[PDB]
DNA sequence: ATGTACAAAAGCTTGACAAAACCTAT
DNA sequence: ATAGGTTTTGTCAAGCTTTTGTACAT
């Protein structure tokens, strides 16, 4: 019973409502075999995510119907990081703003680093930014890549907060903007694709 | 034979390995192994175990290696059973993911897959908790290997099964953030043949009744880490979530539990087994 | 790991010399450095090192040897036949690896089905070919063997009437019968999995004694079925199934047997009915 | 029988005079005490005070040397009659739980001489005796092969020319095999298991392809060796080692390979050469 | 004959040093 | 592949504590 491209995303949403976690996982699979890795990201895990958080928006579905599905496609996506390959060298340290509790950009971020030879540690949510930066210096990190979904986390933020915190500071997000990321003192970037290759190419060109 | 960990003497040793007495002191002092047990007067017992691995030792120096990596390489495939604890944490302040997978790997199969979550990913956790308290990490070090350790076991809860029929919901109360409880449950449930939903943390009481009547769910089980999310709620606010309800963990007991309205349980190994068992 | 740099010239054919001089004007291999600025090689380089040696011998450049070595984003086919490779060079250290990797990607049940049955059925076709000796062919038997029962151990095993899984009397293939095991296990069923070749007076006299509600039979060859009388199965459990390359839903009726086309439909079947 | 406090002083050689010493300071040994005080040492005693002159003479301390020799108390001895009865209820949850138990306390290599071994020994007593079927047997053997397949992999698995190690053709028994090339591992020596019956002129093949060291073969059964003939596995390999229940010194000679008595000196005298 | 004391033998720790192996560089 | 600077390693010494064999006094 194979279900046609644009049917994968209804359905995996539908299997998941109605609890049917290894019907989902095949289905998962499924997408992953056909686009391949990136690809099941933007045309699946992506899509899903935010017909969820639509659904919810418009009381279709309750908070613990998002949760099921929010985890189970969180997990689909760490597996992904596990398999991709970790490099030896200065890491990049991957996390998102004091006050963001969405993660799952973070993740993608530090996932497209990974599949382009970068060792990107990812840290999880919600990180201050002085043990941030103690960190980074530690470890000797690169950079440091921050994800913001929300804008208030942002905008609670000082001046140049940003800036010192690893020798290339790197912001992008649905909450993130270029007018507020020069304030904060770090790198706007405005898709993931081009975030690897900028880790190349110094500063402005 | 039947005791691997035993004692022996410094002289027995120079007379069995044939590596003299003055050397094996040195080697505990540069590189810390051997690491024998000492006698309250001060001196070394050497075990069984720790002699013929000198043993093995004395073969790879002849062969053609220096002290410095013929013990390393060693230490990483017959490493201590404790010491795993300390590697763990070792390899991931450093950044070193590849090395604590390969770590991890090896606690999995000696001690399977619950016994690697009680005394591995466990003592760890609250090594870390503890670390951060006094001072000698900062959030973000806690926050690395806390990532990689929920990782690991949301991995062993995917291998396990998942049986058809009515679900159990496992999550945290509304303001708990800590999940990694809520995920052993879950797991020690998948385990005996039960269909844990692991719907992650912090879950509104009223999204979680409506879901739990909508599948049918045949109980809830909440992992409450701290106090203070539990005593936010009002009396009797847990008893209409599910035909049964259970909670447990470090900020639950056996008083507060019967204010809120739900069953009180110790461990994990009862859980399951209390499924069967009518209340 | 950690390694000396006198070992890895004892163990790869490589002088030292060289060791320092690819690590100068590529950067591979980069083990982790001593205090003191000593080298120290781990065991996955040791086996990458030994194989830039094979293609150097056979005719390439170093300056490629390693690129392509180190940007070897192995494709998802290509996994079946560098599994394989591995395995018929002795490098289970490097099989282990490459099977987790699959393991990630496709899933458990995925892996078993994209991965190690194909890679199975290849062996046997190619030492029927003569390509490979029997030899050969038991080691990447055992390897995989090991795999699926580390999967069958990490599957959840619930309390209740167990399900025996075991092979006809004469059936030496025993990975089919595991395959079984697994994919009840997985559906929360508590199959018991007896190993293989089970005489059926002993078979019946176990699944009585242990109340059990069915027995599965795995039948990879047709013979050993065949030698069977009319109705040999019917007693067994409550209910006996039968599946596998040799065995046929003609054959399964005259046995007695409820024959079973696909692994997947087997744990429900044990339900509706 | 009982011995008196010089009948002791001359079947070992020590003096009295340190005697009551070991004994009112580590307690050992305890001779009963006739009305007066003389002290009557037991048989048990003189055979044992035999064996720490011996050890003491090799250069250890009395303290050490009492306290190894205290090491006479068994095991839990109830875990091998546990696990058993486990595994014939089928419960292989709470049969995992016991071996993992067993694998903490002893340790390693300890669980396979003292829970793994035992357990498989009385299992095929136990259906020769006709009180367990073969599907009992199974059930059994193929949960302890699991096991210890576990350990096996958790070894670790050093570069090199590898050892390999199967049994003979017609041989079925592969746990023997499988215990053989988990030493070797623990002792660092990259042991190739094949699985049973391997036919001789593969494994020849297959040891040359890959620059073998050294062949290691074990037999359960006597009958495999009988059928094959003189010297067949003299050009297996470099060494060739057998052993096992079926196998004998003289037996091995015949065929050209090394005899092995126990597993634990296998690995040590693969790394020196042996004589004829 | 039960028991304490004393001297010798063996251990343990801090410290140092000369040779072997190794790293970097022209 | 020659050469110089550096780290690692086996060995031993002084100072002193723990342990054990012999014996000393009742
Ligand atoms: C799952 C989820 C949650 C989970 C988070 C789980 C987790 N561990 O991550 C939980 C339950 C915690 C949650 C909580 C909340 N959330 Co929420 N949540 C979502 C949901 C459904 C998906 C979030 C997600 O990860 N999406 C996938 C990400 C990757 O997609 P994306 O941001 O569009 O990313 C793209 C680009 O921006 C780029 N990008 C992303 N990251 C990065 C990083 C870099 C470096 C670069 C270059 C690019 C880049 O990559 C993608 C390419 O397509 C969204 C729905 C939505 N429309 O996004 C709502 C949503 C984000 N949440 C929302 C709300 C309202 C909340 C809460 C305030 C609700 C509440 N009152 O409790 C809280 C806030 C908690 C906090 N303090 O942060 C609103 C946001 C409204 C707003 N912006 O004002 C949304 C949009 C839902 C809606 N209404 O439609 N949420
Ligand atoms: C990782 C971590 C976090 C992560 C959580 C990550 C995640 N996604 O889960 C983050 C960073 C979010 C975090 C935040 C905080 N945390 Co925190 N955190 C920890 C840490 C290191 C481990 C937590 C964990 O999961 N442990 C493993 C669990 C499984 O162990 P356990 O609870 O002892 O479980 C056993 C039994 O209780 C049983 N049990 C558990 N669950 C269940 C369920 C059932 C049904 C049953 C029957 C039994 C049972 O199973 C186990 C058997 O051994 C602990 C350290 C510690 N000592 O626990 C601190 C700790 C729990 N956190 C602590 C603190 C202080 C906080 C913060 C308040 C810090 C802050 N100011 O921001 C916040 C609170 C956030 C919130 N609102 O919930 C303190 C708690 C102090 C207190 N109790 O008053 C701890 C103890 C650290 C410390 N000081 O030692 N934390
Ligand atoms: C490994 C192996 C062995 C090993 C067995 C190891 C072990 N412990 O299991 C050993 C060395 C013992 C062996 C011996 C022999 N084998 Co062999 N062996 C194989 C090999 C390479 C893989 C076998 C395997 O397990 N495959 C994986 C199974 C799971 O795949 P599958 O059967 O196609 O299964 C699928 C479906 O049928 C379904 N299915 C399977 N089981 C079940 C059960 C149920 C209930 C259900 C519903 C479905 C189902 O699940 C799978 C879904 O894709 C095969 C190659 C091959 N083409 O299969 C040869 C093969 C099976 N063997 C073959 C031969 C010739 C032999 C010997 C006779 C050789 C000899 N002369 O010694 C002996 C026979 C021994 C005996 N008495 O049984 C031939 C069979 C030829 C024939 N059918 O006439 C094969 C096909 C090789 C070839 N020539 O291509 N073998
Ligand atoms: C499990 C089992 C089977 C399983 C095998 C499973 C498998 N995949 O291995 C199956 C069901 C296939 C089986 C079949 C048979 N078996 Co059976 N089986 C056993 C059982 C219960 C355990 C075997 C085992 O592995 N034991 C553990 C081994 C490791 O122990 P051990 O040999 O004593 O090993 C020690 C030393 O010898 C040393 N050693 C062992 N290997 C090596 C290798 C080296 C290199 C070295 C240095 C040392 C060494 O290590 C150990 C140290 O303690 C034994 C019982 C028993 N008493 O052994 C019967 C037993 C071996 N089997 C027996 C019989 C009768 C048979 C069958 C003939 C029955 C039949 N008619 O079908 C067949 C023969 C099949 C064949 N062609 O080989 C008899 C043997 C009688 C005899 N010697 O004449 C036994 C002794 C049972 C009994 N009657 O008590 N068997
Ligand atoms: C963005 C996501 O946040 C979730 N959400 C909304 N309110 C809460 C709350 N109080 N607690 C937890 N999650 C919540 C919803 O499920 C929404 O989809
Ligand atoms: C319980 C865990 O909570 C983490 N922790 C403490 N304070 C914060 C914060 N403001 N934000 C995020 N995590 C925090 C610490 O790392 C501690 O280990
Ligand atoms: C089906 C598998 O059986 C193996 N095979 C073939 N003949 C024998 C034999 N005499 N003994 C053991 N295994 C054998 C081959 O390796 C083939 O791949
Ligand atoms: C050595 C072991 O061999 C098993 N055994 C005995 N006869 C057979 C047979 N025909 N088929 C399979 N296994 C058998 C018994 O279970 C015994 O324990």
């Amino acid at each position: 019973q194979e279900v046609r491209p644009e049917d994968l995303g209804t359905g995996l949403l539908e299997a998941l409502l109605r609890g049917d976690l290894a019907g989902a996982e095949a289905l998962f699979r499924r997408g992953l075999r056909f686009w391949g890795p990136e690809g099941v990201l933007e045309h699946l895990l992506l899509p899903v995510l935010r017909e969820v958080g639509e659904a919810w928006h418009r009381g279709e579905i309750g908070v613990a119907e998002e949760h099921l599905a929010s985890t189970f496609l969180r997990a689909r996506l760490q597996e992904l990081l596990d398999l991709a390959g970790f490099p030896p060298g200065p890491p990049v340290l991957v996390t998102t703003p004091p006050g963001e509790r969405h993660e799952i950009g973070a993740m993608l971020a530090a996932y497209h680093l990974r599949r382009k030879g970068v060792p990107a540690l990812y840290l999880g949510p919600d990180t201050p930014l002085p043990d941030l930066r103690a960190l980074a210096r530690r470890l000797g990190a690169g950079a440091v890549v921050l994800s913001a979904v929300l804008s208030e986390p942002l905008r609670a933020l000082p001046d140049g907060a940003l800036k010192d915190l690893a020798p290339r500071v790197f912001l992008g997000g649905q909450g993130a903007g270029p007018e507020e990321a020069r304030r904060l003192g770090a790198e706007y970037m405005e898709d993931l694709k081009g975030l690897a290759e900028a880790l190349w190419l110094p500063r402005g060109p | 034979h039947m005791t691997s960990s035993g004692v022996y003497t410094i002289a027995e040793v120079e007379a069995m390995t044939g590596l003299s007495a003055e050397v094996l002191r040195q080697w505990e002092r540069r590189y810390g192994f051997p690491k024998p047990r000492r006698t309250p007067g001060g001196h070394r017992l050497y075990s069984a175990e720790d002699v013929e691995a000198l043993k093995t030792i004395k073969r790879w120096l002849e062969e053609g290696a220096t002290p410095k990596a013929a013990i390393r390489r060693y230490l990483a495939q017959e490493v201590r059973p404790e010491d795993l604890g300390t590697g763990l944490l070792e390899a991931l302040l450093r950044g070193d993911l590849a090395g604590a997978e390969a770590l991890f790997r090896r606690g999995l199969r000696f001690w399977g897959p619950e016994g690697v979550l009680e005394h591995l990913l466990l003592p760890v956790l609250r090594e870390v908790g503890e670390a951060w308290h006094r001072g000698e990490i900062g959030v973000a070090e806690e926050h690395l290997a806390s990532t990689f350790l929920r990782a690991r076991l949301q991995e062993l809860l995917d291998l396990a099964g998942f049986p058809p029929g009515p679900p159990v919901l496992v999550t945290t109360p509304p303001g708990e953030r800590h999940e990694i409880g809520a995920m052993l449950a879950a797991y020690h449930l998948r385990r005996k043949g039960v269909p844990a939903l692991y719907l992650g943390p912090d879950t509104p009481l009223p999204d979680l009744r409506a879901l739990a009547r909508r599948l049918g769910a045949g109980a809830v089980v909440l992992s409450a880490v701290l106090s203070e999310p539990l005593r936010a709620l009002p009396d009797g606010a847990l008893k209409d979530l599910a035909p049964r309800v259970f909670l447990g963990g470090q900020g639950a007991g056996p008083e507060e539990a019967r204010r809120l309205g739900a069953e009180y349980m110790e461990d994990l190994k009862g859980l399951a087994e209390a499924l069967w068992l009518p209340r």
